[PDB]
């Protein structure tokens, strides 16, 4: 609903992956409104891809 | 050999490598259209 | 923070963090509870019914139909007879000769 | 989709998301209707989603269609399929400047933007004569065609050149050839070609090979240096880089001359120039038609020094003699001239 | 074979067999025998399930449910549902057919010999948990239950298989017919004692033997375990989300602004902006480097015959006398007549590069016994402030000179529109960066590294003299053969490719090092003579420097020509983005400009502290220079810094587009970035430029 | 979130992979289950050479 | 790179080499100069469509 609940969900996911042994990188991760992000050296931005 | 070598007979060569010739023929008979960039 | 013991086969120190104490700090942790992993697998299987069974069946069929030569498609392999890094084909040949 | 675009339905207008600033081949903005046509032709899902669906009619032969032309109850509003095929005588129409067909009463029936852009290769080796469209072909073909045109009518070109006017550097063939010349160096090329041709004409060293080689470049307006002296070059480069260059002194893959047999080679094609070559042409070998304001006076003299680059030639002063090299093993000695 | 497959079976059967067997994750072509076997099996089971039917009570007039052919996932879920609904054990192997009457799953098979042994071995494989019927080409049948199939079905199947057997031998296909057991030969897998013990001792804490773990996994229901584990987890395990803001971003590595630290030295292999080529116009023929160097020195004879060196600057450790004598030997070898470029006065070469000062390796036992042999601390890179010469390097390498050094071959005629677009882009790119000094420097670099690599072909235990030459072309068309200096490469007795082979390079230059003393703390420079260009005397210095590089570094230098492709790809990405904003290509419009559009302009740099714009050509030249410098100044620090500045730049972009970025551990990113800013000139200048651009963005975002 | 994982391969445990393999192949022939399990157990006893 | 490695420069080029003399002779004697392979000093015709 609001970014506060989104970040609560992100925190819950972080704790869950910690329980499974997966350690998320706080020093190399960031969050932003959906539409622009990266995935395996492939930047996606509102349709454009590089 | 490519200059003064014996001249052999190449009849029926297209048949042996028919797939490549078919690819080339398909390419030659192409009808290119427009080019459209990303949606954004 | 896991369980430290002595292997009774190789006689080497062994560390087992699984089902260990949960972290109290943001530092990296290797203590993965078995129950959480099992529940996650259960959720995945329920969401994708008939997925694990089909994948396992396909893998076992491929293994049945495969051949030893498949092992030769790989990067440098550690040959134990000489204890070095050798090409996959040479390592496989040396292992086969030793087995013979 | 074209029916949507032509119907001017408000939904089609609302179904545009991105910019529609499309350009045509001539570089002129398309008409708004054709802009929407092109945008929706490239973008079909958006309009189909925006239009809205409805229930198909209950008639036996009438059924709907989805975005991917799949029969379904949900059909584009006002669109239906029908198995009752509808059946598919000549007149004269006038034309205007913009290649737009206008009927007798004046309505436009076919515009210049309705031409499908589907490029293809003709199944038959079509031929054209006009030089205005040679630019469509590759650079080597353009060079071959322009040099063939120059050679075939060489008598008329020589006759007009001997008159000394300027109407012979504006032939349609030269305008077609100018396209493959880089814009930045076109002025210098033309200035140098005009200067060398004028120098050749003044003092009779008329060489057929050099004349043919350097005639096409003379079109573009001259671009001289601040000193008022024409530029100097060793080889004139054309578009496409690499092989596409004409050597001013020895010969290039695009242009070569064999005086022993008197054979002209253009882009790998060989021709005979018998009857267009003077006996004394061979004796005046090359040195009088390679630089502007320079003429031959002697032979290789190691004492004067090694060969001088164009940089030193351009800064030279009148009455001073220098040495140049045509090709490997054929050096020559030249002298600057005021004329 | 495949012709028989497509002729003897309906297209549906062939397609079903093909798509069911393609799930094996292997090539379906080179091995079609199993395709024939699977097609025959599919036909057999289809026939078996087409004659008998049931009713509300079980009238025989369906009874057989087909599981094979359908997708493995759907088949498995259907089988599990049937087993659950009928309250019977689920076979571990996917049954090919199920019976409604017997309430049991069944399997079918096809063989070539007697079916009794096949049935018995299948029973041993599956035990007694599944029924089976088996038929053989040689008229043999086997049924676990005699009340399974009727005479009609058995007769039809027998006739079909007999016909197939008869037809196979007509086209010489029965010979190459593989059996059926081969695909399932391995069904026995017994673990040894040692492996069983290793498995038992490799279970998570809380289990004694692997049997307990297996039972726990196969029995326990762990639903709700994640919530229970998360409830008691400490609150301290939190990502600590933090909304990012413009003021949060701060300059990276402020220490580079500390005037106390020394200036960054010039550690590039070859001089880039200070080069000086002894031009020697040539017709265009290809000649050996030794002859080219000899001719170039002959033209500038005064420099060659210089014997008294006027030392101008000296390195901290290098000896000027040794370097000068080595240079004299190199020029003597170049000016001689022997074809080989091999040094004959090895004295000064050996004693100048410190090749005799290497430690001698002794047996490990002595070192263990010895007490004075101790490991040495790592010489961590020093910390240096901003170097002013990197800005000048970037400025000058992006300028347009009077000469070009690129001559690429031709390509076939362009027909497709994409080819035309690519050709136009290539034309614009080359026209823009043909004469750029960066291109000439790149060509010199790649050519020198190629020559260095080639010289290591057979000469490894000998000194080799190599001139730093280049082939260049000017606008007028006349081509020159430039000589930028010499370099003598030493020996590498070890055959390893990652082993440093010391090479000392003497490059000419026209810049007095005293102007920027901090730019050359590692160079030994003399003064050889003076050239005349426009009647004016300009001095010539000889920068002599020792260096060490390995064969892999030679390969890297050779590949350094990839900067051209890199820059072209960057420009093409820019153009593709511009065109993606629209729906049509934006190449000519963004380069030259159309009626609708205007020539795109890019913010290039700063002039007196104010922003300055420029044409797309200048942006392309700057991109090419940046790529070339990145390749030349490349070390682990540079790649790490780039990898982390990627994340920082992406966050800045998200901020620009009003996407409301959030950062969890910002200081972690900043530390990761600053961990790499130690002594690389390129890294330090990149940090400086990043700080400047970040300040500009901050001050420009308030509008 | 463009998340990244620190020490990904220095935290995953071969025992957890063994558990995953056992759970996945819960309905499969015992011999194939053992064959799949032989790899995780071998990794759980890996010895590194320096 | 291919031409440098195989010493198969264009037949109409002015380069000199052991193989280049025969290449030049073949180029002089050949009529279909567009059909000669690149390895024989002919013109390259490769592009995206082919």
């Amino acid at each position: 609903k609001d970014e506060e609940t989104c970040m609560e969900g992100i925190n819950d996911f972080y704790r869950t992956c910690k329980l499974l042994g997966i350690n998320m990188s706080k020093k190399k991760s960031y969050c932003n409104e959906t539409g622009m992000f990266e995935f395996t050296s492939m930047f996606y931005r509102d349709g454009f891809v590089s | 050999w490519n200059t003064y070598g014996p001249i052999g007979d190449t009849e029926g060569f297209e048949r042996v490598y028919e797939s490549f010739f078919l690819r080339k023929m398909r390419l030659d008979n192409a009808t290119w259209g427009r080019i459209t960039f990303g949606p954004v | 923070k896991g369980k430290q013991y002595i292997s009774d086969v190789t006689g080497c120190t062994m560390v087992d963090p699984t089902n260990g104490p949960l972290p109290e700090d943001n530092e990296p942790s290797a203590y993965a509870q078995l129950d959480c992993v099992l529940e996650a697998l259960d959720r995945m299987d329920e969401e994708h019914p008939g997925l694990f069974q089909a994948a396992s069946q396909n893998a076992m069929e491929t293994l049945m139909v495969t051949t030893v030569d498949k092992l030769t498609q790989g990067r440098q392999t550690f040959d134990w007879t000489v204890c070095r890094n050798q090409p996959a084909a040479t390592a496989l040949n040396t292992t086969i000769t030793s087995f013979r | 989709i074209l029916c949507m675009v032509f119907s001017q339905d408000t939904r089609m207008f609302q179904g545009v998301r991105g910019e529609i600033n499309f350009l045509n081949r001539a570089g002129q903005l398309l008409s708004p209707m054709y802009q929407l046509q092109r945008y929706f032709l490239n973008r079909s899902n958006d309009l189909f989603d925006q239009w809205g669906y409805e229930e198909s009619p209950k008639a036996s032969e009438l059924h709907g269609i989805n975005e991917s032309m799949n029969a379904s109850d949900y059909t584009l509003k006002g669109v239906v399929v029908t198995r009752n095929v509808i059946d598919d005588e000549t007149e004269k129409v006038s034309i205007t400047k913009n290649l737009s067909l206008i009927k007798r009463t004046g309505e436009v029936i076919m515009g210049a933007n309705d031409v499908s852009e589907l490029e293809s290769q003709a199944q038959l080796m079509i031929t054209y004569d006009t030089p205005k469209m040679w630019e469509m072909g590759t650079t080597k073909e353009l060079v071959q065609n322009t040099y063939q045109w120059v050679l075939k009518n060489l008598v008329t070109l020589k006759a007009q050149f001997l008159l000394g006017k300027e109407d012979m550097f504006q032939w349609d063939a030269f305008e077609a050839f100018e396209s493959i010349i880089p814009q930045k160096m076109a002025g210098q090329y033309s200035g140098f070609a005009r200067a060398v041709l004028k120098q050749m004409r003044d003092q009779e060293v008329m060489k057929t090979d050099q004349f043919i080689k350097l005639l096409p470049f003379c079109f573009s307006p001259p671009k001289l240096r601040s000193n008022g002296e024409p530029y100097q070059f060793l080889k004139l480069v054309l578009k496409g880089g690499g092989e596409n260059f004409i050597e001013v002194r020895k010969g290039s893959p695009l242009f070569s001359y064999n005086p022993q047999t008197e054979v002209l080679t253009i882009c790998g094609r060989m021709m005979s120039l018998k009857g267009k070559i003077e006996d004394e042409e061979r004796n005046r070998s090359m040195g009088n038609a390679v630089l502007a304001g320079f003429l031959v006076s002697g032979k290789y003299d190691p004492d004067l020094g090694d060969f001088k680059t164009i940089e030193e030639l351009e800064k030279l002063k009148p009455g001073e003699k220098a040495n140049i090299l045509l090709y490997q093993g054929k050096p020559v000695k030249v002298v600057k001239r005021k004329r | 074979m495949d012709t028989f497959i497509t002729r003897n079976f309906q297209t549906t059967i062939i397609q079903k067999a093909k798509n069911t067997m393609a799930e094996f994750s292997e090539d379906p072509e080179l091995q079609p025998a199993m395709l024939f076997n699977i097609c025959v099996h599919l036909e057999v089971c289809y026939v078996i399930s087409d004659m008998n039917f049931l009713d509300e009570e079980g009238k025989a007039y369906p009874q057989y449910e087909v599981i094979e052919g359908m997708p493995r996932t759907i088949a498995w879920m259907v089988q599990r549902s049937l087993a659950q609904e009928h309250g019977i054990e689920t076979p571990k192997y996917l049954a090919d057919l199920f019976d409604y009457k017997t309430k049991r799953f069944i399997e079918v098979g096809i063989t070539k010999g007697l079916a009794d042994d096949y049935f018995w071995k299948k029973k041993e494989k599956l035990g007694n948990s599944m029924e089976l019927m088996i038929f053989s080409y040689n008229q043999d049948y086997s049924l676990s239950n005699e009340s399974s199939l009727d005479e009609e079905g058995k007769g039809r199947v027998l006739s079909r298989l007999t016909e197939l057997q008869a037809e196979l031998s007509l086209k010489n296909l029965w010979q190459v017919l593989i059996g059926e057991e081969d695909v399932e030969k391995g069904i026995d897998f017994k673990l040894g004692q040692t492996i069983s013990r290793l498995r038992d001792i490799s279970v998570p804490a809380g289990f004694s033997n692997f049997e307990g773990m297996r039972s726990y996994i196969d029995n326990i229901d762990p639903k709700g375990a994640i919530e229970r584990n998360l409830a008691r987890m400490s609150p301290l395990v939190s990502v600590t989300p933090k909304k990012l803001t413009w003021e949060d971003l701060r300059p990276i590595g402020p220490h580079i602004y500390n005037h106390e630290l020394p200036e960054v030295p010039y550690n590039a292999f070859l001089l880039m902006s200070d080069e000086l080529g002894l031009a020697n116009m040539t017709e265009g023929k290809s000649k050996k480097p030794k002859t080219l160097a000899k001719e170039c020195l002959e033209k500038y004879s005064t420099l060659r015959d210089q014997t008294d060196p006027i030392l101008i600057m000296k390195s901290e450790k290098a000896n000027e006398n040794f370097l000068w004598k080595l240079w004299r030997d190199c020029v003597n070898t170049i000016s001689n007549e022997e074809m080989s470029n091999e040094l004959q006065k090895t004295n000064y070469a050996k004693w100048a590069t410190g090749d005799g000062l290497t430690y001698q390796k002794i047996m490990k036992e002595v070192a263990i016994d010895d007490e004075t042999m101790c490991q040495e601390e790592p010489k961590i890179p020093n910390k240096c402030r901003v170097a002013a010469w990197v800005q000048t390097e970037m400025n000058l390498l992006s300028t347009l000179t009077s000469k070009r050094a690129l001559d690429l071959p031709e390509i076939g005629p362009d027909v497709a529109p994409v080819e035309h677009v690519g050709s136009e882009r290539r034309k614009y790119f080359v026209n823009e960066i043909n004469y750029c000094k960066a291109s000439t420097v790149m060509m010199k670099y790649v050519l020198f590294h190629t020559s260095l690599l080639n010289e290591s072909n057979a000469s490894m235990g000998k000194y080799k003299v190599i001139p730093i030459t280049n082939r260049v072309v000017n606008e007028k068309g006349e081509s020159f053969d430039m000589l930028y200096g010499l370099a003598v490469k030493g020996q590498s007795h070890l055959r390893g490719d990652t082993d440093v082979v010391t090479v000392v390079t003497f490059e000419f230059s026209s810049t007095d090092p005293r102007v920027d003393s901090g730019k050359w703390p590692k160079y030994t420079v003399f003064r050889i003579g003076s050239l005349f260009v426009s009647g004016r005397e300009k001095s010539v210095y000889l920068y002599c420097r020792v260096n060490g590089t390995n064969k892999i570094q030679m390969k890297w230098g050779m590949e350094a020509r990839r900067c051209l492709l890199q820059s072209m790809q960057q420009m093409e990405a820019i153009v593709e983005q511009e065109s993606s904003i629209q729906g049509y290509d934006m190449t000519k419009a963004c380069f030259k400009g159309d009626r609708v559009n205007s020539p795109k302009t890019f913010s290039i740099g700063t002039q007196e502290g104010k922003l300055v714009k420029g044409s797309f050509g200048k942006a392309l030249r700057v991109i090419f220079t940046k790529c070339l410098m990145h390749y030349v100044f490349g070390n682990a620090q540079l790649e790490g810094f780039s990898a982390e500045s990627r994340r920082l730049l992406l966050l800045i972009q998200a901020l620009k587009d009003r996407k409301g970025p959030w950062v969890f551990d910002l200081e972690g990113m900043y530390s990761g970035i600053e961990e790499c800013i130690s002594n690389n000139p390129w890294v330090i200048q990149s940090a400086y430029w990043f700080n400047e651009w970040l300040g500009f963005e901050k001050e420009g975002s308030k509008v | 979130v463009t998340g990244d994982n620190t020490k990904w391969n220095e935290c995953l445990n071969p025992r957890i992979f063994l558990a995953m393999t056992e759970r996945i192949t819960r309905d499969s022939p015992i011999w194939f289950r053992d064959f799949c399990s032989i790899a995780p157990v071998l990794f759980s006893n890996k010895i590194a050479r320096l | 790179d291919y031409r440098y490695t195989y010493k198969c420069h264009r037949g109409d080029s002015k380069v000199e080499g052991k193989r280049m003399k025969i290449i030049k002779e073949l180029w002089e004697n050949t009529k279909g100069r567009d059909g000669l392979l690149v390895a024989d000093g002919g013109p390259n015709i490769y592009n995206l469509r082919n």
